[PDB]
């Protein structure tokens, strides 16, 4: 589970 | 339901909240001059960022690593020193109140304004450490300090590719040490957001992680995330300055003189 924006 | 800041601070002064977990963003560090690339002359402008996001991309790092390597040097030494913001979770530390903090800064002010280490979740990353962003080496983060501060990019004396410090960039994994909040969100009787958008994943998901019985106090510019979308009875929003929010709290706890004490003494030694 990477860094990503929220939806 | 509906619960506010005053209930909360009662709860706190009747020790009904003893194991607080605090998610602080770029917000509690712009009153330290620390830039915050959601705001705010234009700090994208100053950093040279088609967009914010940008300077913690791989793709966009290695295409050009100066803006990030400039945002570096900026941090590296005591160029900035911590607000109220960071001492009210100070205070909280000293009263036996603080379970953890969250942090998604790398601006290590945090540790700064005395907070032990076995206290904080550095969710984003360190300059502690660094990676080779080739062959995966590990440098201790002193050997690139000196590069970068010398405005330098750092390069691996056997891949020969960019070494970049320890912080989490979109598509990276967090540190282990994040795993931490599987045992704390868990534990945790009371939620502080302070100063953050909670618009990266998945350190926002955090917000959901509490018990249902949990209050969740949000003191940010504007209602946000999860707290926006997955509204809960016990919720509490302060919506204004983060310091202004902080400072109202601290007051209804009744801390505004040990505060001020706490500052002077604190700000006297940096
Ligand atoms: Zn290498």
């Amino acid at each position: 589970r990477t860094k990503q924006t929220a939806r | 339901g509906k619960l506010s800041l005053q209930d909360v601070a009662e709860l706190i002064r009747a020790r009904a909240c003893q194991r607080v977990v605090v998610m602080v963003g770029a917000g509690i560090s712009t009153p330290s001059g620390i830039p915050d690339f959601r705001s705010p002359y234009s700090n994208l402008q100053q950093y040279d960022l088609p967009y914010p996001e940008a300077i913690f991309e791989l793709p966009f790092f290695f295409h050009n690593p100066k803006p990030f390597f400039t945002l570096a040097k900026e941090l590296y030494p005591g160029n900035y020193k911590p607000n109220v913001t960071h001492y009210f979770l100070r205070l909280l530390h000293d009263k036996g109140l603080l379970l953890r903090l969250y942090t998604q800064n790398i601006d290590g002010l945090e540790r700064v304004s005395g907070i032990p280490a076995s206290k904080l979740v550095e969710a984003h990353g360190t300059f502690a450490s660094a990676t080779c962003t080739v062959c995966q080496r590990p440098f201790p983060g002193e050997d690139i300090r000196a590069d970068v501060m010398a405005d330098r990019v750092p390069r691996c004396p056997v891949c020969t590719g960019v070494v970049k410090p320890d912080i989490v960039f979109f598509g990276e994994p967090l540190p282990q040490r994040f795993l931490l909040h599987v045992v704390d969100f868990p534990m945790a009787d009371l939620l502080l957001i302070l100063g953050t958008s909670l618009e990266v994943e998945p350190f926002a998901s955090l917000t959901e992680a509490v018990r249902s019985s949990v209050p969740r106090l949000l003191i940010n510019r504007d209602l946000v995330g999860p707290l926006a979308w997955h509204p809960r009875s016990r919720d509490v929003a302060q919506l204004g300055d983060v310091v202004h929010g902080v400072e109202s709290l601290v007051e209804l706890l009744g801390w505004t003189e040990e505060m001020r004490d706490l500052v002077q003494r604190e700000t006297g030694k940096l």
